[PDB]
C-alpha cells in the first residue's frame, strides 16, 4: 500500500532526531570533557529502531519483482490485438459509412 | 606598578536505569531547545 511511503518519511524524521540527540550528546562530552566515550543506550536503540523500520520500509518500497520467462505477459494478449498493426491503418471499412462522417 | 610583573597565568574563563525517563528528559529537551 501507499501508506509504507509515509512510513519511510518517519523513519527518516525518528533518524533526524537521534541525530540532533548524538550532536547533544557530543555537545555533553564537548561540555563535560571526562572519560565517558559512549553514547547512551536510549539513543543508540532509537537510532537503531529507525534504521531498521526505514530498511523494512524500504523493502516495501523497492516494488515487485519481475518473472524472467517471457512467456509470461505474453499469456493474455489474445490475437486480437497483435493483428491491428497500427502503423498499416485502413480507413475504407464500415465504421466511417455506419458512424457519423 | 603592572612594570614589574613576577608571574602570571592565564584562567580560562567561565563557562557560559529505564529508557522511558531517558527518552522522556530527552524529548523534554528537545521541546526546551526548539522554544528557546
Amino acid at each position: 500500500p501507499s501508506l509504507w511511503k509515509g512510513l519511510v518519511g518517519i523513519g527518516l524524521f525518528a533518524l533526524a532526531h537521534a541525530a540532533f540527540s548524538a550532536a547533544q550528546h557530543r555537545s555533553y562530552m564537548r561540555l563535560t570533557e571526562k572519560e565517558d566515550e559512549s553514547l547512551p543506550i536510549d539513543i543508540v536503540l532509537q537510532t537503531l529502531l529507525a534504521f531498521a523500520v526505514t530498511c523494512y520500509g524500504i523493502v516495501h518500497i523497492a516494488g515487485e519483482f519481475k518473472d524472467m520467462d517471457a512467456t509470461s505477459e505474453l499469456k493474455n494478449k489474445t490475437f486480437d490485438t497483435l493483428r491491428n498493426h497500427p502503423s498499416f491503418y485502413v480507413f475504407n471499412h464500415r465504421g466511417r459509412v455506419l458512424f457519423r462522417p | 606598578s603592572l612594570a614589574e610583573v613576577v608571574c602570571l597565568e592565564m584562567v580560562d574563563l567561565p563557562l557560559t536505569d529505564g529508557l522511558l525517563g531517558m527518552f522522556l528528559k530527552r524529548l523534554s529537551s528537545q521541546l526546551i531547545l526548539l522554544q528557546a
